């Protein structure tokens, strides 16, 4: 899509229609008529196409209206109100950006906010640029959080964040012209390699896919059509859903075999009960020419009653012996319509061990997607999301995913090693009580008119709480933080001296043995610059192998890697890192997934703010004091750094329109 | 509207696929017990029918008579005028056979001599005795 | 999610 319309699309808006986001804030227009509507419309796209077109440089209001032409650069009214709800909302100047009008040089409101994970980083620029007095408390020593780039010597290598997926529509596709990421793109193409350590062959590789893919339709048909979406109260897994559908397969499998081998029966049957008749037939004959015989002997002359006999057994034995011809002619039907059947049977199986072995690769994929065992994911929900997907290849980012929170880190005040413990929010401010990591006695207090927390759910999850919330947050929030899911996945990075492997391959699979171990370390990728292989472990092996240690570990992985180009052509690795998402006290896990009886609307709930009580009893209602941004609270994106980046705009544009006002809505 | 083509998902499998843990593996069994329990079925009328088949060996073929090729004929030499009335005796209305009895009569002189010597050869006596069996 | 899957994506149930 281009032009005015492109933009539109590619900052994830309908261009030739009003969002429920703009009705908010422009009731005149979208609820007055549609002249109006289609003008505010292309202001809206145009600026978009503005800043699009140039993201290094701010976008003002002045440079807008020096740019758009009459009718439209006729009302200004409008084009402020336009431009300035794009800035807040942080769909215009996001990111990094020279600034032309520098700095408020005074600040208004101030803001603490909770982690400096991507989500985090984005809020604050954003804030700082509104003027507000922004600092960051991280735990780790580092920015990024779930974005860890492994650094030594020349090797880089992601244990967290890796791909973008595609730049259509992608805020990180703006990011990347702001910040020197290297984009390259992933190649298609994935061999994959049974347990024996040879290729599966295009045949099979292809009817397994495709039959995979048939039972993924399968379960949505269930879920939407059939409505199987309650099992003895529990709500049904997506990993329950395939095996029901699986069983149904391997059932009417056998249906068939069953009526097949009935149609032989009946017909075998009838060739017995022709058969009969033929011998009782042989039988009459066999006498009948005994008999006409005898009558032969009756050397002529002879009287008529006795020339008679001769005759009348004459014809007799002709009509049987049509009869017979006719039944030899029928069973000659019947005895090619065996070898008929019996040369068709139906399939035999449903799917063979290595078919079904190959099928669980299939599901580790979707296990590595959604961070989790296929039993814990919702049936009816878990993508919901599908809909929001980016175009275009997906991409790494060959200078290490790091490179970007680094980027957005700097201009701004983070206390790095600082581990909040409580906070503390009331009808008149907050204070967030954190420790120093390094040594845990030593306290501090901060004081803030507003708390952005982008604590990982995971963390969020801690029983017993790692974060106490004072006061308690509501049930409400509570049970969505129980009933949401939160994954975990793992990487084993490999760093060579030599390339080994497919130097024009980037991605490949390894089948399991089991369906036990069908994620352990699944998956291969040659991403990088240097002799770098990267291996996933996921679904239920995620969780088990961070028991296990590094070495037993690299083994494994070294084992599969002989196995599939020989074992003297796999040589003893340089550098070997090993991520344990879930161990790990700042994630507890890697991203979140819907969970069976939660839905996208959990994510809904994650988001909204929370609001104190009053102090003195019977004052007025007061203002929200705590927010949320992250990865599991952006419904449309969940599990991604683009859906936290957006997370972290969304909360700073309702936080600035809460304590800075909003200026555009009139 | 349908799931995915030739696979099968009627409302009605599905529960009974679900009722209970295992009334997954039940079915499942009951299925390959009733193929098991034809399929030796099969076998045993196999067995059954190759000993009919080899009872028939030889076909008909010490008991086929070559053929009586004669020109059919008008008249009625009384050596074939008696051969009729006993096959009447013994056929009734079967022209056919009369006619095949006889050798060389067509099925319709057959038919017509039944008119023209029905009184002299008591033909109404005759076929009601036919009857009498 | 779905939209994490860079290896052979998942095509079953979806709108395409
Ligand atoms: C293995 C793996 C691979 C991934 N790959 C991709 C990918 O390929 N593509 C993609 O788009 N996304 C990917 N992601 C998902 C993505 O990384 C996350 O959704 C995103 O990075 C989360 O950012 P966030 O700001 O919401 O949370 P986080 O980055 O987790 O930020 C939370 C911050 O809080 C800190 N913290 C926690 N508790 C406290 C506390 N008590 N006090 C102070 N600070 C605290 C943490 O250290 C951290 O800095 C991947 C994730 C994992 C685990």
């Amino acid at each position: 899509p281009s032009g005015v319309e492109g933009a539109a699309f590619q900052s994830r808006l309908p261009h030739d229609r009003m969002t429920s986001q703009e009705a908010a804030c422009f009731p005149d227009i979208i609820s007055g008529p549609q002249q109006t509507q289609k003008v505010f419309l292309f202001i809206r796209n145009r600026t978009l196409q503005l800043w699009l077109d140039n993201p290094k440089i701010q976008l003002t209001f002045e440079a807008t209206l020096q740019q758009l032409e009459a009718p439209y650069n006729s009302d200004t009214v409008l084009v402020h109100r336009v431009h300035s709800y794009l800035e807040r909302h942080g769909l215009i100047n996001f990111g990094i950006y020279k600034r032309i009008k520098p700095l408020p040089t005074k600040k208004t409101g101030k803001v603490i906010i909770i982690g400096s994970g991507v989500s985090g980083l984005a809020a604050a620029r954003q804030l700082q640029s509104f003027g507000m007095d922004v600092t960051l408390l991280e735990a780790r020593d580092r920015v990024g959080g779930r974005v860890a780039t492994f650094r030594k010597g020349n090797y880089v290598a992601d244990l967290g964040a890796m791909v973008v997926t595609g730049l259509g529509g992608n805020p990180m596709a703006v990011v990347s012209k702001q910040v020197n990421m290297e984009l390259a793109k992933i190649k298609q193409k994935c061999p994959l390699y049974e347990a024996n350590g040879q290729a599966v062959p295009k045949e099979k590789d292809e009817m397994v896919e495709q039959e995979f893919n048939r039972l993924l339709e399968a379960t949505s048909y269930l879920s939407h059509q059939l409505d199987f979406n309650v099992l003895n109260n529990k709500p049904v897994s997506l990993g329950q859903a395939l095996e029901v559908v699986i069983q149904l397969q391997e059932k009417h499998v056998k249906d068939e075999q069953i009526e097949h081998w009935k149609k032989i029966v009946k017909t075998q049957e009838e060739l017995k009960e022709l058969l009969n008749k033929m011998v009782n037939l042989k039988e009459k004959i066999k006498e009948l020419h005994q008999q006409y015989k005898e009558a032969s002997e009756v050397k002529p002359p002879r009287d008529i009653t006795a020339e008679f006999l001769v005759k009348s057994k004459h014809r007799d034995l002709t009509a049987l012996c049509k009869e017979y011809d006719e039944l030899a002619e029928t069973q000659g039907k019947l005895e090619e319509k065996l070898q008929e059947l019996e040369a068709n049977p139906p399939s035999d199986v449903y799917l063979s061990s290595r078919d079904r072995q190959i099928l669980d690769w299939h599901f580790a994929n979707l296990e590595f997607a959604n961070a989790t065992p296929l039993s814990t994911l919702s049936l009816k929900h878990w993508d919901q999301d599908d809909d929001f997907e980016f175009t275009g290849s997906h991409l790494t980012v060959r200078n290490g995913y790091s490179c970007v929170p680094v980027a957005l880190a700097e201009g701004l005040d983070i206390k790095l090693n600082t581990a909040v413990r409580q906070v503390r929010y009331t009808a008149s401010g907050c204070e967030v009580i954190a420790v120093n990591t390094r040594s845990t006695s030593q306290t501090f207090i901060y004081k803030c008119d507003a708390v952005l927390c982008t604590l990982p759910l995971g963390v969020l999850k801690q029983q017993p709480p790692a974060v106490q919330f004072v006061p308690p947050l509501p049930e409400w929030k509570t049970s969505a933080v129980q009933r949401m899911g939160f994954g975990n996945l793992n990487k084993v990075v490999l760093c060579f001296d030599r390339v080994f492997w497919d130097p024009s391959v980037n991605l490949f699979g390894h089948v399991g043995s089991t369906t036990a171990s069908r994620g352990e370390l699944f998956l291969f990728w040659n991403l990088y610059k240097a002799p770098i292989l990267l291996a996933l472990v996921a679904g239920e092996a995620a969780g088990i192998m961070e028991n296990i240690s590094d070495d037993v570990i690299v083994g494994r992985c070294l084992a599969i890697l002989k196995g599939i180009f020989g074992s003297s052509a796999v040589p003893q690795p340089k550098e070997t890192v090993v991520s344990r998402w879930r161990a790990d006290p700042w994630a507890r896990g890697s991203y979140s997934y819907v969970a069976a009886g939660s839905s996208g609307n959990d994510y809904d709930l994650m988001a909204q703010p929370i609001t104190p009580g009053p102090s003195i009893p019977g004052a007025p209602q007061p203002i929200p004091r705590l927010f949320f941004a992250g990865e599991h609270t952006i419904r449309n994106y969940p599990a991604t750094v683009h859906g936290a980046l957006l997370s972290g705009l969304r909360e700073a544009g309702r936080i600035a329109d809460q304590f800075l006002g909003a200026m555009y809505t009139l | 509207r349908k799931p995915p083509k030739g696979m099968f998902l009627s409302q009605e499998d599905v529960e009974a696929v679900s009722a209970n843990a295992t009334a997954a593996t039940t079915v499942l069994r009951q299925l390959d017990m009733e193929l098991v329990s034809v399929k030796r079925q099969i076998q045993n009328i196999k067995q059954t029918n190759s000993a009919l088949k080899e009872k028939l060996d030889g076909g008909i073929e010490p008991y086929r008579l070559p053929e009586v090729i004669q020109k059919c004929n008008a008249r009625w030499t009384t050596e074939e005028q008696l051969l009729a009335v006993q096959a009447i005796r013994k056929y009734g209305r079967d022209f056919q056979a009369i006619s095949d009895v006889i050798g060389n009569k067509s099925v319709v002189q057959v038919k017509n001599f039944f008119v023209n010597y029905r009184r002299r050869f008591n033909i109404d006596e005759v076929l009601q005795e036919w009857e009498a069996e | 999610a779905r939209t994490m899957q860079t290896a052979r994506k998942s095509t079953g149930g979806k709108a395409p």
